[PDB]
């Protein structure tokens, strides 16, 4: 939660508990066997994310984020960014990488 | 049956399931046998759906399917084999 944590975080964090785990919004149990795994949640975020988010820290968002929000949505946010955000930090970590080479 | 004290006792009942004494398991599994229906759909789906498995701990709960969907398979029949070809004449 140091970093700020992008649209593009948020809606994986959404689709990651929506389509892995088959749970609901409030994540109440439909199966038994089907418990929430929010270190599989934090894997699938760590794969687009701009920072480690830990499972922990991807629990906390849900609920005290998405959860409210989904109750704009994160889809419609997502769909309105038209990955500009995420463009826009890879810009900047090109602009400081190119920074150091010339520092060199 | 369907209390909220069989709901609590849960992990004693799976506990109950892979006992080390053949007697106490044996008394478990035929009470876990009847909870279900004598089919391998059925058994399959209440393996992947209905049991949650997190209070057996660091057991090998696949020694507890295997014993649910064997226990579907005809008893009385007598033994027998497909391998005509390696069997004794």
């Amino acid at each position: 939660d140091n970093p700020e944590w992008l649209i593009s975080e948020d809606w994986a964090l959404l689709q990651a508990v929506k389509q892995l785990l088959e749970l609901p919004l409030n994540l109440t149990i439909v199966s038994p066997a089907h418990t929430p795994n929010w270190d599989l949640v934090s894997d699938v975020v760590n794969s687009c994310s701009r920072i480690y988010r830990s499972s922990k820290q991807c629990r906390n968002r849900y609920e005290n984020v998405i959860i409210p929000r989904e109750e704009l949505r994160t889809s419609q946010i997502y769909a309105q960014d038209e990955n500009a955000t995420h463009t826009q930090l890879y810009t900047s970590h090109f602009d400081l990488m190119k920074m150091t080479a010339g520092k060199r | 049956s369907g209390s909220e004290l069989t709901a609590k006792l849960e992990p004693a009942f799976l506990s109950g399931l892979r006992c080390a004494q053949p007697l106490i398991r044996a008394k478990f599994f035929e009470v876990f046998d009847n909870s279900m229906k004598r089919r391998v759909y059925e058994r399959l789906l209440y393996v992947t759906c209905s049991q949650n498995w997190e209070a057996m701990g660091n057991h090998f709960w696949i020694k507890q399917c295997i014993e649910l969907l064997l226990a579907v398979c005809e008893k009385s029949t007598p033994i027998g084999t497909s391998c005509q070809g390696a069997m004794l004449p």
